[PDB]
């Protein structure tokens, strides 16, 4: 028999099917609208987002045909923080999806941190009071509409993020449900406690009403008829599940809309006293296990940009020929802050910008600068994840979509001065979400059974350019600089 | 009726034949980079029966897609190219069916494409089907066999490497 | 001391210096202006032209600081059939220069094949009846200026191909001459006799007094101030020169802005029954052989025409990567008789035309087939240049702009069924001039001194593809029968 | 209270919302996916049909606030001939919708034509013997599934164009229905005995069992909850009824995807002995009416071309920019044959083609050649309207996405030598099937309520160009004939 995968990204919606042994069989990916209301705001639909994740299901299924009865169970991966609010009875959302990249509540997280409310939330969320986490995107939700809140006591209405959300149009409305990973990060939750903090709840004023019941990474649900839905995890930490990183110490960082780069830490809550995050993630079996977090808003969302609305290249795939045209940017960097910074700096004002330009800079030297970006982000945030650990990383163990850019990879070692480890399996959000499925339905016993499918296919090692390393990253941190604060409030 | 999930009776490089039929020289081939080892150097054969297949153990790499050609590399690396006739992409696939797919690990005997010799007869400029090593440089000695082949079965190019 | 090299191309003009071994030290390379009046023409100003060759020229030299007395000659290869007609006086042009390719005098060489003398002209000298060929060119511009040709008896005005139009210009007037494989392609030269025809001169009424002395491939002929120029030969002549290709059945084929083989023949004038040309090239000491040949109008001028109009590329280098996106082509042919079809068709009236179209065909499908023509065409005058000799070429030697494109040159090998044999020296039409001006000046003694830099480098074979060779080429043969005969009359 | 039309085109999916009066108060649409399997095949996903066609209905009530208690009925307009066949049960599709466009199945169309069964056809349908039509298409999904026709008399299966497809989808299965003038698209309806055709049942062996009841134009056929479903025509038969063209010899032309162009002949079949269609439209009261038809397969298709495959454009509305910068196409032409050649040409095996070109023809005379060929397509069918009329048309009514080209609209006016009248309601062909709602449901008592709404905002007269008019179009009939029978067969 086979498990299935629901992953369902910030850009698109794909469904993966896996056999016993751990191979992919069949891939669907149903890509959907970005809704900019305004400059700093990013809003996908409710329903396009259920409407794209259905598709696909009802097509791995098809693809090659198998429906219902050769399936063991059904996992769920999805992006993090967007918050959704909807009429429990109708099934139809009061707004649409707030996503974790939009900016638009800084103005709750700035009332926030006038009130001394700072060292209170890094301390029970492991968060920071930022746009990103979903807590303050449900009070303007609520403040938006006309009586959303009296509703939400009398529990006409209710919350969730893209796991509870999907399940629940998969089970009828029965089962209204969340997991520890995500949870955690809405800034509503204690990660210590594992319940929903009702400080947190007071300040912001959700009724916990309007909550789901958080259950746990590896387990059955509920069943689904479209069959037990068996497995949730944040995209993020699945990919840290199907990466076998299940131990401490044990990284990964995945270049997929942004960069995720996360550590696992084991039975330990790490304070990080250099702009991470402290999150929650799964451990052998699917229990709790907390991590540690850099996150940035923009990787290949990058790409996307230079591809849908500069127009620069036709395919993504097309960003590592032009950019290995040049031999260097002349001189121009990338801050692609469109969505504000996020680890380790956390600025929301700050807005995307190009700089260092000359008359003979031309569009090779932007395209290799965007890719450029996503490498040193990434050495931001891996800088800091060894000031907090003390750990060491020798080698670098990815994955995502942009993987399979190896000038990126490449310039990627360069910058760091480390190995990058690249597996032949770049899809392991969909297959730690399906792991995550198959133990709680006795298909698997546990990850040794899927040790021997970790191969590291292409390994990245630095050639001599990674002596110009710092030189070139100078110029990354004087850029960075300039672009904070542009947005004036 | 037909015969496969009954078990068969079972079994220096040999390359075991991808069909059933009479060995035919190479350069007895009408098409002239078959006839003068152009494209490389083997064997043809006038095939008898409905199905081609793998020659050797390895990896399919190419089938085209008129599904009437593929080529295949043995672990003991040697690269093979089997064509069913000659300019047989005229006919648009039309009497094959793929059995199997590009990347696709094999071992000797497993159906690759299946075909249809009646209407091929009817219908193809010749039906001769060519079987040639398009890796000569990289290879030390050639013996070519002879007489009556089935597929899957009768060796037709031993190779020394 | 070096020998320099005009090489002054339909699109570019290139200048560059060799040393005695048989080096390229410097080239520089000064692209000019293409002006079509009316859709079938082209024409360049002569003054564009000795512009650019000049700016060349003082800048070589220049490149690296060389001059005057460190250099023993020049040489000097040329585009062929170009009229140009000047003031001897003022040396100022009565018009531009009517290109190889502009097709206007079309209605001339239709009056010379309603007059029967169509096998006369191919007897003495070698060519067709064709647009092509200087000869109706200059009795356009003379019945299109008032009062041009009785001021052509005076002797005021005279005719010149670009070779005698750059020599003038550096002889402040003083010589005016053509070399034998320059003059052979006017139309005017009888090939036998080896001097202008008098019955051709006749019925389009041009006075001898505008033509020039026809001189010889290697000699020096005047000085340079600016200094003996001592070598001239046609820029396809001096390819295969280049090439060495000196003795009988050795053969070459240049894809430039148009593609021409030609085959040496020796002391033999080879008549083609197969549209072919029989033309006048080099033997070891520059002295007049025969040779066969197949001159097609359109080879990377078509990769101009998706770069300068489309828009499509950018680069031409750019013309690989996008052709290998796709695989195949979807159906989709292009014949591009921009300029009517050279040979084997001759057809002034066929114009350029893309076939086959479906909405699934992408930018991508027609820059691939862009490509392809370049080496369909090749077959068309390979087929031909087997059937008029005998010979059968089991590799095909090439130089040219366009041969440092990889998959051309591949699929070139299996659309032929032959190999491909590739010169890491890629420049061999303006070596090809300078070994012509180096014999003269007594710095090289024969080519024996320069076989021992035809390394050639990379050599192409038929891969498997080669199978879909006549099928592939069935569909080029039925496109071009459609783009025939568009324009009427 | 308002009317809501299921506008389902081609290439999107429109919903309109219209109240009392007959305004457009809210308008979504929604594009979806084109499949090309082989070159001259188009398909789409029965299922991304109907994903895409309710999310619109779900979205035009949201726009603003109104949902079934403030709606009077649902009309549905559709793309005609593009059958789907189902299985009853569950309601998925075996195989996906062979589109109108398709020239899959012009094997089978031989087949009829070698039988002599080419007058039957004409008499008894109005039809040609063409891939166009549904009959041979069901055909095809029948003769490559195993077991589906032995299926389709035990009646396991289903077939209907996309009128009965959504109808079905909309009211759980309950109701199976088609109209009169989508029936008769088929080639399997009688247009005299106006019921199903059992000789044209046997050739092509369909089981009446899959076969729907056709209904008629207006008339409640079921309900919806999603509220009665009360009217249905194909969408070039409502534009003719939105058009107010219910009377003998009025007349509509299209450019949608297409360009379709009807003429209302009343109670009477007229024989087209110039390659146009007999078919069935509206009368006053949604009742059997014949016309007269002519079909073209690509119009704004070709634009979406150039913007999708070619992206020379971006917007489809850039098309008249970039086609006003140049004055003429240089003798460019474009054949848009992409899936053969329609009325009046009836082709298989054209395929589309670019003609006449030359290294001066820029990217701006490719996109002003493919907006010239969408004028001079509707002046072939015109020049036959007339003929087999009598009537000489001194206006042209006119309505689609493309008439908002106001560069080919004037080039229509004089290409055509007649004025061109043109809406400021573009939305023709929903209102055309909302009218045809509104009046089964008691909405409206018929067009004089509507007649003052007509307004015909702008006017387009014969300038001064329309003295080429006919050097223009030879030039195009010549280019025709070239791309005529490029497939083989
Ligand atoms: N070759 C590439 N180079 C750079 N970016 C790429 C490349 N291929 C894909 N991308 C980017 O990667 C992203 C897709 O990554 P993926 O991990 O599958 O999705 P997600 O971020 O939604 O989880 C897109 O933003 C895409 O632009
Ligand atoms: N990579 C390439 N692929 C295809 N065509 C190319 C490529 N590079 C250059 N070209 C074409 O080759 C031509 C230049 O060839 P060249 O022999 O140097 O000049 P010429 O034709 O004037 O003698 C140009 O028309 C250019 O577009
Ligand atoms: N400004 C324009 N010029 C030319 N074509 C246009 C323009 N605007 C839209 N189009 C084309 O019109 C078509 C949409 O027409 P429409 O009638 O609404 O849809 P349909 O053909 O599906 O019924 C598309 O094919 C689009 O490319």
């Amino acid at each position: 028999k086979y498990i299935v995968a629901l992953d369902q990204g910030t850009t698109s919606s794909r469904a993966v099917v896996m056999d016993h042994d751990a191979n992919i069989i069949s891939v669907s990916q149903r890509e959907f609208e970005q809704i900019y209301p305004k400059p700093g705001w990013v809003e996908h639909d409710p329903m396009e987002i259920w409407a794209t994740q259905s598709s696909t299901l009802v097509e791995v299924l098809a693809k090659a045909d198998i429906s219902s009865d050769q399936i063991a169970a059904i996992g769920i991966t999805n992006q993090r923080e967007t918050t959704i609010v909807w009429e429990k009875e109708t099934g139809k959302p009061i707004y649409n999806a707030i996503v974790w990249q939009c900016r638009r509540t800084a103005e709750i997280c700035e009332h926030l941190k006038r009130d001394g409310l700072e060292d209170y939330i890094r301390s029970n969320t492991g968060l920071v009071i930022d746009p990103y986490f979903s807590g303050t995107k449900v009070k303007w939700i609520l403040d938006h509409v006309e009586g959303s809140r009296e509703r939400a006591r009398r529990g006409e209405l209710l919350f969730g993020t893209v796991d509870t959300w999907l399940i629940w149009k998969m089970t009828q409305g029965r089962v209204h449900v969340t997991d520890y990973t995500n949870a955690s990060r809405t800034m509503l939750f204690n990660i210590h406690t594992l319940d929903w903090d009702d400080k947190m709840l007071e300040v912001l004023d959700i009724p916990r009403e309007m909550l789901p019941e958080v259950r746990r990474s590896s387990e059955v649900y509920g069943q689904t008829n479209i069959i037990p839905i068996s497995g949730i995890a944040g995209d993020q930490q699945a990919a840290l599940f199907g990466q076998l990183c299940v131990k401490e110490g044990m990284a990964k960082n995945t270049y997929g809309t942004g960069c995720f780069m996360l550590m696992n830490t084991g039975e330990k809550a790490v304070k990080s006293e250099n702009g991470l995050l402290t999150t929650i993630a799964c451990g052998p079996t699917g229990e709790v296990n907390y991590a540690l977090e850099g996150a940035v808003f923009m990787a290949g969302a990058s790409i996307q940009w230079l591809r849908d609305e500069m127009k620069l290249i036709n395919d993504a795939y097309d960003s590592e020929y032009f950019a290995t045209k040049v031999q260097n940017t002349n001189g121009v960097y990338v801050v692609p802050a469109f969505t504000g910074l996020g680890a380790p700096y956390w600025d929301p004002y700050a807005r995307g910008a190009i700089f260092g330009l000359t008359r003979g800079v031309n569009a090779n030297h932007i395209i290799r600068a965007t890719l450029e970006s996503i490498a040193y982000q990434t050495r931001d945030v891996l800088e800091a994840m060894q000031a907090d650990s003390g750990i060491r990383l020798h080698a670098l163990r990815v994955d995502g979509g942009a993987v399979a850019n190896n000038f990126l990879m490449q310039f990627q070692s360069d910058i760091l001065g480390t190995r990058v480890e690249r597996p032949e399996v770049r899809e392991v959000t969909a297959l730690g979400a399906a792991y995550l499925a198959g133990l709680a339905v006795g298909f698997w016993q546990n990850l040794d059974e899927l040790q021997e499918k970790a191969v590291i296919e292409r390994e990245f090692r630095p050639g001599i350019e990674t002596t110009e390393r710092n030189y070139r990253y100078a110029g990354w941190k004087k850029a960075v600089k300039r672009a904070m604060a542009w947005e004036e409030h | 009726g037909l015969f496969d999930k009954l078990k068969s009776l079972v079994s220096t490089i040999e390359i075991i034949a991808p069909l059933s039929g009479e060995i035919v020289n190479i350069e007895d081939v009408p098409d002239v980079v078959f006839a003068e080892k152009i494209v490389g150097d083997g064997i043809a054969i006038k095939p008898t029966g409905n199905k081609m297949v793998a020659p050797v153990d390895g990896t399919i790499g190419k089938i085209f897609e008129t599904n009437h050609a593929f080529s295949i590399e043995s672990d003991s690396g040697v690269e093979l190219f089997v064509h069913f006739g000659i300019d047989t992409v005229e006919l648009k696939g039309e009497g094959f069916k793929r059995i199997a797919e590009e990347g696709q690990r094999v071992k000797v005997g497993d159906t690759v494409i299946e075909f249809d010799l009646p209407l091929l007869e009817e219908k193809a400029k010749s039906t001769l089907t060519p079987v040639v090593i398009s890796n000569m440089d990289e290879i030390k000695e050639l013996i070519k066999l002879s007489g009556s082949v089935t597929v899957g079965e009768t060796p037709v190019i031993r190779i020394k490497k």
